[PDB]
């Protein structure tokens, strides 16, 4: 049996269309320390990390623990569904292929269910390793967004290039090259510099995250994936992990 | 037939053992 | 000599987006009383009924009472010409082969001036009668408009049920709960419970823009009436049938 | 080597936007004294010009005449990337296989560089003297705008018809017709003139209608029409549409 | 569904 | 129902 309600019910509108156009189905984590999600892409080539910590909900109970097969897809034309100041409450019998989602409102006027059936959900778990990256770098989410925005015109991979002061990012395809060079205010954190090439339809993917924060922080180190987070403020996160070209 | 993956990556697999 | 002056030239433009989507042709009976349409959607599951008294207009003359046969596409398009600051003239002749849309732009700087063609139509009518609904669910279309852009996504087909709505297909399903007073009243003597099509109530609301409110009117085992109020001179009642 | 700044970029942003759309190639002429683009359409029936004056830009360098083969739409796609408010740059070497774009944030702190591979083409540029028009009409851009996309609605040519004191386009269809009067307009007028323009092209041009809040058409009988958006304090876009004829 | 006219007169 | 521009200005 698992409760939990949410005063800004705003974020899980947004963390399920940031997850939605990347997966289609995934499988939800819920424990007493709260709801956490682990879900590669079809390809295996990028993976999203979810974690919304319990202290966060305005309300939390999970009684037993419990991993919910989720089509993310329908999940997401139900969040749609929620008006933007709503209260949104989950609640899943221990058990039973069937999670429920209530919408309440501002004057407690209106108040939505749905009932999305769930899934046996085979599905495959990795193990990250603790770490730290040679590179850390911090942007305005934004900044970074448009970035992939503009280089993905260009071409459909990007050289991302860290240094002491600043950080490059590069493409190129049969219409030219470009490049663009932000240097530090944009923040950077680095042990060794680094230089990797990642896919921009991937990249292009994580920015639908760039509601939740005002800021984005990638990191990097030779030859392993990239780390692209999302700080969900005094919540928790959204990491996308993405296999670096060649 | 070869199985459909965008050209020029590895799975994370490659990187990040499953759990088992 | 049919002449219809109107200084809220706007409130045609949203009376037009409100049939253009759903009948494409149209019949326009002018009389003294003032303006009157009635109208199928070509599924024949639905029906739009607008009214437009005569007191409505700034200026209003008729000495022949007149069926203008609309393409209400090619009005649309027309009116999409019209500045929402205009004034909009409606003018016919005795006899029929035209209709001509003056707008008149605010301040004496532009006049346009448009002539539709009409055609010759023979479009179907039907005689409804003034009745007693057991309820009738008041509120603001706003609302309802979401409510049904929300169940869209759901399934196809709304189950009312003084009030909630609730719909339901191969993810699962979802209902909407609204009581007492975003003023949302109700009207009961009946307990009533019928299924209508979203694709049409869908249509139905693309009247919203000419009224802050709408309203549902329903009994058993008869069609669902849909009324927008074109403040201070009329209205715009869809209706539907049930499953 | 040649090197334009221009501080206030939505300018040459929007120039593209207001070509983009009507060709696709053309040949950026750089010289001293500025940029000068002139290409016809497609099909011969249309014509743009442009000019950027030297004294118009912030910053202008210039050591050879260079006429350079520009795929606009390309052009476009890499401008698109520019922000409203950014510096922007045109830079250029004689070798010449590439022009490059400099997008320099106002803070100095994001910088851009897209260099865009050149062309090659012929191009029938065409002589076109200084005349005087039989009369002229100025507008507002955006009145003339809608103007032609309403009467589009309507019909596909525009009857502009010119007097001492009132322009009235008008167009007929399928479903009917429709003209429109107009009494910041002013028409001076050596003579009248009524003339017929597809209105295609027109809606092209009216592009270029965010780089300038007036537009002004120039007409006589059996001349081309002209309708031009100047350019503020730097030149202008001028284009060319040949008036209906018989058939 | 049912049409609209098996429910009114004409 | 045009006419090219060649017409009207010489190349």
């Amino acid at each position: 049996m698992f409760e939990a309600r949410l005063v800004q019910g705003s974020i899980l509108k947004k963390v399920l269309e940031a997850l939605k156009d990347l997966i289609n189905e995934a499988c939800w984590d819920i424990s007493s320390s709260g709801v956490n999600l682990q879900s590669m892409d079809s390809s295996h080539v990028s993976l999203v990390q979810l974690t919304l910590r319990s202290e966060g909900f305005d309300t939390y109970r999970c009684d037993r623990n419990l991993a919910m097969g989720v089509n993310l897809t329908s999940m997401s034309k139900i969040l749609k569904c929620a008006g933007n100041e709503d209260i949104i409450t989950l609640r899943a019998e221990d058990n039973a292929d069937t999670l429920a989602l209530v919408f309440e409102a501002p004057n407690q006027e209106k108040v939505s269910d749905y009932e999305m059936k769930l899934m046996d959900l085979d599905v495959e778990q990795l193990g990250i390793p603790e770490q730290e990256y040679s590179c850390v770098v911090k942007m305005p989410s934004g900044e970074f967004a448009r970035i992939c925005r503009d280089l993905s015109h260009i071409g459909d991979a990007v050289v991302i290039s860290c240094a002491k002061d600043g950080v490059k990012f590069s493409a190129s395809g049969e219409l030219g090259n470009g490049n663009i060079k932000l240097s530090q205010t944009v923040t950077i954190e680095m042990n060794e510099p680094v230089q990797l090439t990642f896919a921009l339809r991937y990249l292009n993917f994580f920015t639908k995250a760039t509601p939740l924060s005002s800021t984005v922080t990638l990191s990097m180190s030779a030859d392993v994936p990239l780390v692209v987070e999302y700080k969900i403020a005094d919540m928790g996160h959204l990491k996308y992990y993405l296999a670096p070209k060649i | 037939c070869k199985r459909p993956r965008p050209e020029g990556m590895q799975t994370l697999e490659s990187f990040f053992k499953p759990l088992t």
